[PDB]
């Protein structure tokens, strides 16, 4: 289906701290009050880049797959969760038509909502999130943490999702106003 | 002191590098144009 | 520069000065003490693996070495008089020691000669163009050396190609290695070499009797990424201790600066590097061997 | 149009025959800017 | 048609590719340890093979 990112998706673009201050930023951003494609595993393509919001009480979803073919012979990112360790690797993995060599890199680590934006376009991989517990995609405000900066350089057009209710929407070049709070929060923010 | 003063003709007869430093005295020269205009018109109106 | 008087004096050019408070003056702390801060990493950047590489890379298919969390020791290239070119743009080879960068690629390949000129930003011909495109506001160093010795043989080395026809011109770092048949005229070829219909590569004549211009030559291109993230390639410059409370030249990663430095009380979350102002004017910072 | 906007940065990275060139164009910016501001106030202080 | 106090004449002997290296603000082996010129050099250089 289809629902309303309020005006979630917003993420700190970058490692600078400002406080108590309106700051205006060009980034890959989430478009307010944009559709989130509804999921209750396809081959979803990857544009700019994309936002990931995942509903799931008993935390079903482990993973995802970020590629080209998703398949041998095509450096194909790998993020697998399990429990304590969120395995990476950019082998050319030879994967499942519905899943569930060559290493680059390899790096190891419903009231439970898990907000992810994957950016792609600086040239190495960003994954920016925050989990936040709730009661659709919750009306509210939250900023995403960045987590992991893969020096990665893998080419990806496609994603899949690896398992829980879960909303895709798609990052888009926009020029969003950041307000700051004392603490340096972003506490809110304006869709130019 | 630009090549020319039409903004096209410096982009397609000069390649790129060559063309910003062009390009850079006629932003100037008309930054500084307007500048003028604009400053004349607020001691204009002042006198308005 | 006697009295306060006579300062007064000189500002208004005049030997009788008249009753009145005159500026004549811009009092400034001066600093005590030169910081100097780098991340407490020791490991050489593997810098050899790449000039010391036994093959490079065709120029079409140029290959690239990322650099990251090591000390980079400059010296041992702009010392070295192994170079014919070393050029740097947007940096200067002795300053490199005393920098930090988030990111170096070391791009690797071979050209001919006289076309080790195109290697700079804004530059046109054949490799420029078509197999190797360096941007016009590219921060980095290019080192090529004459390889006529190890490239060039008897008869003609052919294992080095270009890329001699490409439908538009590569953007910068563009890496093109496709063999597609170049479709010169209006007739598409369908892979099918003829009449305008040709291989987009081509070899290189490579002997030891060939002009200078026509030698081959080894081309190394460093890239400094200059962005905002913690960095790690750092030059060999010795890290002092801390000073607080005094006006100090500190230098944190490369980023120098004037200024009083005090145990802050900002809530920086983990990841932030330093902090900024209103006027968008640098005001905190996280030590780099500290938090 | 200089590389850097820090002053600091360009001669921390650059030596001085070539960071003067730089420089000079941070000198020019600058300089022009504050012109335009004192024009302003000028014209300004003259109203209040 | 211009006169000046003193002209300085220095002579010396270099190979081909170094020539470039005589100029203001140049860099290499000659220009850093063997003869530097100012970034404000007003004179000329000359050089044959
Ligand atoms: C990343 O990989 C994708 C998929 O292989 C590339 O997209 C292809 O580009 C070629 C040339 O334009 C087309 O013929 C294919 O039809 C494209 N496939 C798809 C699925 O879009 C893309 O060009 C690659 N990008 C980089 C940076 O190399
Ligand atoms: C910035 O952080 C401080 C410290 O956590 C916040 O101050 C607290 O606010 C909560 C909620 O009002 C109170 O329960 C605590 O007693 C406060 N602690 C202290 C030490 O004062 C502050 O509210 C945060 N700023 C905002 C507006 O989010
Ligand atoms: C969301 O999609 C529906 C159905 O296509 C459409 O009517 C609506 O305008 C869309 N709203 C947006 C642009 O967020
Ligand atoms: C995987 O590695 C081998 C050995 O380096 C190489 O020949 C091959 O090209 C790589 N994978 C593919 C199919 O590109
Ligand atoms: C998670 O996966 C890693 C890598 O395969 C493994 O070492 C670890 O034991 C796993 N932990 C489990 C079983 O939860
Ligand atoms: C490459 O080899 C030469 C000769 O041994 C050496 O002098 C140079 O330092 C090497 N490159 C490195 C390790 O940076
Ligand atoms: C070196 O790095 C570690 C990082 O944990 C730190 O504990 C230690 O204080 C550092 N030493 C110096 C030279 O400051």
């Amino acid at each position: 289906a289809y629902t309303n990112s309020f005006t979630r998706g917003v993420y700190y673009p970058d490692k600078v701290f400002r406080s108590s201050v309106l700051h205006s930023t060009q980034d890959l951003f989430l478009p307010f009050f944009s559709n989130v494609t509804w999921f209750h595993n396809p081959v979803l393509p990857f544009n700019d880049g994309v936002y990931f919001a995942s509903t799931e009480k008993s935390n079903i979803i482990r993973g995802w797959i970020f590629g080209t073919t998703l398949d041998s012979k095509t450096q194909s990112l790998l993020i697998v969760n399990n429990a304590t360790n969120v395995v990476i690797k950019v082998c050319e993995f030879q994967f499942c038509n519905d899943p569930f060599n060559n290493c680059t890199f390899e790096y190891v680590s419903f009231k439970n909502l898990r907000e992810f934006v994957f950016k792609n376009i600086d040239g190495y991989f960003k994954i920016y999130s925050k989990h936040t517990p709730i009661n659709d995609l919750p009306q509210g405000f939250s900023a995403l943490e960045p987590l992991v900066d893969l020096p990665i350089g893998i080419n990806i057009t496609r994603f899949q999702t690896l398992l829980a209710a879960y909303y895709v929407g798609y990052l888009q070049p926009r020029t969003f106003l950041l307000k700051y709070n004392e603490n340096g929060t972003i506490t809110d923010a304006v869709d130019c | 002191g630009a090549i020319s003063s039409v903004l096209n003709d410096i982009l397609s007869r000069l390649d790129p590098p060559e063309a910003e430093v062009q390009i850079d005295r006629l932003i100037t020269g008309r930054l500084q144009s307007l500048q003028t205009y604009v400053t004349q018109q607020l001691i204009r109106a002042a006198e308005i | 520069a006697l009295d306060p008087l006579s300062e007064t004096k000189c500002t208004l050019k005049s030997f009788t000065v008249e009753k009145g408070i005159y500026q004549t003056s811009n009092f400034r702390v001066q600093p005590t003490e030169s910081i100097v801060r780098f991340p407490n990493i020791t490991n050489l950047c593997p810098f050899g693996e790449v000039f010391n590489a036994t093959r490079f890379a065709s120029v079409y298919a140029w290959n690239r070495k990322r650099i990251s969390n090591c000390v980079a020791d400059y010296s041992v290239l702009y010392n070295s008089a192994s170079f014919s070119t070393f050029k740097c743009y947007g940096v200067s080879p002795t300053k490199l020691n005393d920098l930090c960068f988030t990111n170096v690629y070391a791009d690797s390949f071979v050209i001919r000669g006289d076309e080790v000129r195109q290697i700079a930003p804004g530059q046109t011909g054949k490799i420029a163009d078509y197999n190797y495109k360096l941007p016009d506001d590219f921060t980095g160093c290019v080192i090529a050396w004459n390889s006529n010795n190890l490239d060039s043989k008897v008869g003609g080395n052919y294992n080095y190609l270009y890329r001699l026809f490409r439908k538009s011109n590569l953007k910068p770092f563009e890496r093109d290695i496709s063999t597609e048949i170049y479709q010169a005229g209006s007739t598409p070829c369908n892979g099918v070499e003829g009449f305008n219909c040709y291989f987009p590569l081509q070899s290189y004549g490579f002997q030891p009797t060939n002009g200078v211009g026509y030698q081959p030559y080894r081309v190394v291109v460093l890239s400094f990424e200059l962005l905002h993230a913690p960095a790690t390639v750092c030059g060999p410059k010795k890290s002092t201790n801390l000073v607080k409370n005094k006006c100090v030249n500190f230098n944190f990663n490369g980023l120098t600066g004037t200024g009083v430095l005090t145990e802050s009380n900002k809530k920086f979350l983990p990841f932030q590097q330093f902090g900024r102002d209103i006027a968008d004017t640098t005001d905190a910072v996280r030590d780099p061997q500290t938090l």
